[PDB]
RNA sequence: UGAGUAGCGAAAGACGGGUGAGAAUCCCGUCCACCGAUUGACUAAGGUUUCCAGAGGAAGGCUCGUCCGCUCUGGGUUAGUCGGGUCCUAAGCUGAGGCCGACAGGCGUAGGCGAUGGAUAACAGGUUGAUAUUCCUGUACCACCUAUAAUCGUAUCG
RNA sequence: GAGCUGUAAGUAAGCUUUGAUCCAGAGAUUUCCGAAUGGGGAAACCCAGCAUGAGUUAUGUCAUGUUAUCGAUAUGUGAAUACAUAGCAUAUCAGAAGGCACACCCGGAGAACUGAAACAUCUUAGUACCCGGAGGAAGAGAAAGAAAAUUCGAUUCCCUUAGUAGCGGCGAGCGAAACGGGAAGAGCCCAAACCAACGUUGGGGUUGUAGGACACUCUAGUUACAAAGGACGACAUUAGACGAAUCAUCUGGAAAGAUGAAUCAAAGAAGGUAAUAAUCCUGUAGUCGAAAAUGUUGUCUCUCUUGAGUGGAUCCUGAGUACGACGGAGCACGUGAAAUUCCGUCGGAAUCUGGGAGGACCAUCUCCUAAGGCUAAAUACUCUCUAGUGACCGAUAGUGAACCAGUACCGUGAGGGAAAGGUGAAAAGCACCCCGGAAGGGGAGUGAAAUAGAACCUGAAACCGUGUGCU
């Protein structure tokens, strides 16, 4: 599936509860990117999550 | 207990040659028609043709 | 090469057509281009065309132990000159 | 262990007390023939021609453990041992050290 | 037990002569009757030795049985051309690299697989208890290989 | 160490004291399908490319090598972008795959019937099922800890604490930990400051009773972590060899029983043998034995390798990390006053006068140094191998299966599934005669017994019959 390529962000799963706390399951996913980053070789197109973007990154 | 490979590997050749060819062919043709006896002669020959495969096999 | 297993001896195809027509068996991997090959080295004949047929396997021993019979593969030459491949 | 060809005493049976040699033996269920004891009557081939003649009576196999070897100086029934003096191994009686 | 009770599954049979311990039921002969755009003759699927000969009558056959698609012991399927492969492709299936997706996996390009279709050289007779465009006779055709000639050579193969 | 060619008897032809058949070790051979891997496919089949070779005047046909995909590291590596990262080409490497114990162990994903005498929060339950990766064990593990005594000093497992504290439509229900008593018990390597070399190799250097860099004189291999290759003796496993001691008389078909006298014992476990055996036969106690292969354990060799006090004028000690708000999850603890640990989104620190914890939070006072990585033992389990045990079953029982069973059989299929042990000590399995076409009987024989005759030990009831005493 989509997963960052810096780091290991993947989604996770957790409930959706209501006012009477009723159960149902649902999905967290992570804010994926898509940049273009230098790679020794040809730069490639890869799923980039927003968090490792800040701080200062080559594009 | 009858080993037959004493010789060297250039005749050893030819006793697989005369040992199943002309040996081991006729008894079964004579075996069919109903001709032959002493039907534990097959088994002999059998042997004898195994025991020369296996030392040259062995000799390398 | 030892590619003939046994003669075949029966009513059919013995002592009817057989002074000029030979039945034998042989293995289940062999086509007639072999068949014509090894009956000249085995007998100094030649000859002039083979045809082959086969077998299912039969059922035996209706009753306690059914099984079955091995399947088999035979020939039939024709020889121009030469005979008695057989005695 | 009884061999062939030995003289051995029935010790117990219908047949005890007499003597005769071991003619044949069947090791795999232990059972020996004695020349003189366990006669059958068999009605031999009704079918099959022998020409058949009436009833024939052979020796019947009795139990390896009925039968004991006897001594060369003594004549009476006794064990045996080993007491290896040869290179082959050989065997011995029990009330004395002679060969068996 | 019901009880020696229901049933014995569409329909024309008669007689003479044989076989044999035993025959309305098996064999041979004659007469009579039924179907005949079919109860006849070829074939695909499917079944898988039920096919043929000599023996057998315990069980199976809705009766009988000397008979059998049953039992026992030996036998019987022959192809360069007929159908399928070494030929071509429909639907559909599968798919290197790729796109997608918690996993398993899903989709899909090039390329493959796949006839119920397209292409492709053989027809008359004889013969056995069981096979025939296959075996044997008679006359043909087709792809390829080698050895000799007309004639070469800007021929010739794409 | 004398017979033997399995179940399985037959009829045949042969092997063996010149050492057969057999029992253990190490080798050779090992068709086809199957991850199946040259292409294809309805598994056990079909059709091919290259390299020599066998056969032919020649084509056809055979034999043995070799040719999948992905990954990794070398070399030709000359694109749309001129120079150059993509595509392609071939050559290398016990590289990967696919199976089994549906037992045990980590992780991803994740129900319902049921209980609450209805039912939604809750419970059943992070259970069943499915998926991925392992191992002989796994996981955990060297204090940013437990505490409050003048303290203890890595983790795991077993008793107790305790059905206590606490949680909960405070309903049903869920449910700890520390202390103490035991089994077992070694702890070490990297980042950085710094020092010679070309973001890089090597040295250096690893902590809280504060450590290192820097400054001043100076002095044991733990190959199971700790860096990792090899020749290196004693047991042990896999075939076996010896091994004490009884004779007689009655009943019987047969003695091991009964009645008599005797004898062994580091041996009176057990089974067989015509009936119930310490002394008849395999054995038992106790001693001995290994070519060859594999284990477990050592003594040397080989490979690594200088130990500690004093030292803060100046440097180093893990960053989008710790932590906060928001939405969830996990800790016995349901968002509640919820501390202590995780995930997604967005803000976002400090630098030994530092930082964290002690159940909101602040102050003081104690204990400890997060954000890199390894680690044996006590623990869980059994498709198996070997040696044994039972107040466990004895053929409707015990595994579905004592039997040629996951087999007859039943379904398109996934799948479901039975019935059937016993002659006798020994075949010694009824020669011959009589009726009959056979089958089956009547005698004669075999045997201790044939109403023990292979539909074969004993042979109950239902039920079907043949005679007769009363009515």
């Amino acid at each position: 599936g989509k997963q960052c390529f810096v780091t290991g962000r993947k989604a996770s799963t957790g409930n959706r509860r209501s006012h009477a706390l009723n159960s149902t399951k649902r999905r967290w996913n992570a804010n994926l990117q898509k940049v273009r980053i230098l790679v020794d070789g040809k730069p490639k197109k890869v799923w980039v999550s927003a968090r490792a973007l800040k701080s200062g990154k080559v594009t | 207990k009858a080993k037959e490979i004493r010789n060297l590997t250039t005749s050893e050749i030819e006793e697989q040659i005369k040992s199943s060819k002309e040996e081991l062919f006729n008894l079964r043709f004579q075996l069919a028609t109903g001709q032959l006896e002493e039907t534990a002669r097959i088994r002999t020959v059998r042997k004898t043709i195994a025991r020369l495969k296996t030392v040259a096999r062995e000799r390398e | 090469r030892d590619i003939l297993k046994r003669p075949v001896i029966t009513e059919k195809s013995s002592e009817a057509m057989a002074e000029d027509k030979y039945t034998f068996d042989v293995d289940t991997r062999v086509n007639k281009t072999q068949v014509k090959m090894a009956v000249e080295e085995i007998f100094n004949v030649k000859v002039a065309s083979v045809n082959i047929m086969n077998y299912k396997p039969k059922k035996k021993r209706m009753g306690r132990y059914q099984g079955y019979t091995n399947k088999r593969r035979k020939a039939i030459v024709t020889l121009k000159e030469g005979s008695d491949d057989l005695f | 262990h009884i061999k062939k060809g030995d003289n051995v005493k029935v010790i117990a049976g219908k047949d005890k007390g007499k003597e005769g040699k071991v003619i044949a033996t069947l090791p795999k269920k232990d059972r020996v023939v004695v020349e003189g004891v366990n006669i059958m009557k068999k009605h031999q081939k009704p079918t099959q021609l022998n020409p058949e003649s009436g009833i024939l009576e052979t020796e019947a196999a009795i139990h390896v453990s009925n039968v004991q070897l006897l001594d060369p100086k003594t004549n009476e029934p006794t064990r045996v041992g080993y007491k290896f003096v040869d290179g082959k191994k050989v065997r011995i009686a029990k009330k004395s050290g002679e060969e068996i």
